[PDB]
């Protein structure tokens, strides 16, 4: 009745600065008690889609390791964060595996990530040579080469920085404002689980 | 216009399968290039119907279709209706000069 | 949804120039690049200009090469295009359209595939 390892989630959320999506973080959580109920005490969600495990029973269902990812993406691209869904932000920056498991929180932050002149502190990948194998990151910025001539180590005609910045401003309408997205990935194997819900007991 | 010539217009019987042509060179379509089918409302903004020579954009019910063959391509409507009375258009790239557009056929129904 | 607001009609004399915009809703072109096409009276269509606004790499049709220039903003972007030396054979309608693919595999190959959402077009007329 003395719940003590409330898994740290008030920090995976509310961090006040989500990193851009070209280079997403990856926080591994284990060895605590994860009462996901607190998650439902933020703003109404543009998307709460759970794919492997039914969402209401998130208390009692147990785990070995959980993985928390977070980034910021243009609104009408939220749907691209779902297994086997092609498109830019899902084939160049964050590729789910089509045997994925876990849930996908996605809420709105229009008040928190715009400036009257316009933010540019979120850059996403726009060019590469081929798509990504699932669950992989490429923070590197090699000046992309398009034409038959080399770029000589810098940008040039038909050789441009693969990263490109968002423009976030308060005047932008719904569907092009920054939605903050977080993805919880699950997995089960032969290891000390120790990831279960809080016992409902009586003193 | 070194464009994509096709016959000017075809009258419309009600509710059938009608085909429309788009003929060009091998040097501007045949080599690797793709054709593209637009629907145009006279006086308004046109609409896409077919891209990548074969695929079918969402929001378009299966009435429309089309394909390519050798040195030409074509489009087809099943179940003709009066709302389809409009301009039709086919476009592609051009090794010769950038992008090339066809005449547009004024599909009419009587 | 995406809407492409654009200015009203233009009336002027031979040899002059006209500048018209392609006002886009909610302002973020967001790497969706813009194609500028003419509607000749009683005739088909002719592509004129093409601009990928974030990268800023711009191409023009050989017929009007050096006769027309295009610019764009892409953040509350309202990409502008102006045609110079208007004459009798230039009175037409102006359309601007997107490409809807916005990533490198086919956006530097841009002018191949498609143009998704178009605009009402604006009439430009020579005086004669
Ligand atoms: C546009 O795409 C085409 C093909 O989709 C590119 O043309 C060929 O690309 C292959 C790729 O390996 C090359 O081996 C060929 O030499 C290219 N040319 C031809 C005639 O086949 C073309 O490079 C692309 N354009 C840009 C600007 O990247
Ligand atoms: C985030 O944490 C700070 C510090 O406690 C708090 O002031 C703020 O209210 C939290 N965010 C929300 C949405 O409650």
């Amino acid at each position: 009745p003395n719940i003590t390892n409330l898994c740290p989630f008030h920090e995976v959320f509310n961090a006040t600065t989500f990193a851009s999506v070209y280079a997403w973080n990856r926080k591994r959580i284990s060895n605590c008690v994860a009462d996901y109920s607190v998650i439902y005490n933020f703003a109404p969600f543009f998307a709460f889609k759970c794919y492997g495990v039914s969402p209401t029973k998130l208390n009692d269902l147990c785990f070995t390791n959980v993985y928390a990812d977070s980034f910021v993406i243009r609104g009408n691209e939220v749907s691209q964060i779902a297994p086997g869904q092609t498109g830019n932000i899902a084939d160049y920056n964050y590729k789910l595996p089509d045997d994925f498991t876990g849930c996908v929180i996605a809420w709105n932050s229009n008040n928190l990530d715009s400036k009257p002149s316009g933010n540019y502190n979120y850059l996403y990948r726009l060019l590469r040579k081929s798509k990504l194998k699932p669950f992989e990151r490429d923070i590197s910025t090699e000046i992309y080469q398009a034409g038959n001539k080399p770029c000589n180590g810098v940008a040039g005609p038909n050789c441009y920085s693969p990263l490109q910045s968002y423009g976030f401003r308060p005047t932008y309408g719904v569907g092009h404002q920054p939605y903050r997205v977080v993805v919880l990935s699950f997995e089960l194997l032969h290891a000390p689980a120790t990831v279960c819900g809080p016992k409902k007991s009586t003193n | 216009q070194p464009g994509l010539t096709q016959p000017p217009s075809v009258s419309g019987a009600p509710g059938q399968r009608v085909t429309i042509s788009c003929t060009g060179s091998r040097s501007n379509i045949g080599a690797v290039y793709a054709v593209h089918w637009y629907q145009h409302v006279p006086g308004a903004a046109p609409k896409l119907l077919i891209y990548e020579n074969n695929n079918r954009p969402s929001g378009i019910p299966d009435r429309f279709s089309g394909s390519k063959s050798g040195t030409s391509a074509s489009l087809v409507i099943t179940g003709l209706q009066a709302e389809d009375e409009a301009d039709y258009l086919c476009q592609s790239y051009d090794r010769s000069v950038g992008v090339v557009f066809g005449g547009g056929t004024r599909l009419t129904v009587l | 949804e995406v809407q492409l607001v654009e200015s009203g009609a233009e009336v002027k004399n031979p040899g002059s120039s006209v500048k018209v915009s392609c006002k886009a809703s909610e302002g973020t072109f967001g790497s969706y690049p813009i194609i500028w096409v003419r509607q000749a009276p009683g005739q088909g269509l002719e592509w004129v200009g093409g601009i990928i606004p974030i990268l800023g790499t711009v191409i023009y049709a050989q017929k009007f090469q050096g006769r027309v220039t295009i610019t764009g903003d892409t953040y509350a972007g309202s990409a502008h295009m102006e045609l110079s030396g208007l004459r009798s054979e230039d009175t037409a309608v102006f359309y601007c359209a997107r490409g809807s693919y916005d990533y490198g595999d086919r956006l530097l190959n841009y002018t191949y595939y498609a143009m998704d959402v178009w605009g009402p077009g604006t009439t430009v007329t020579v005086s004669s």
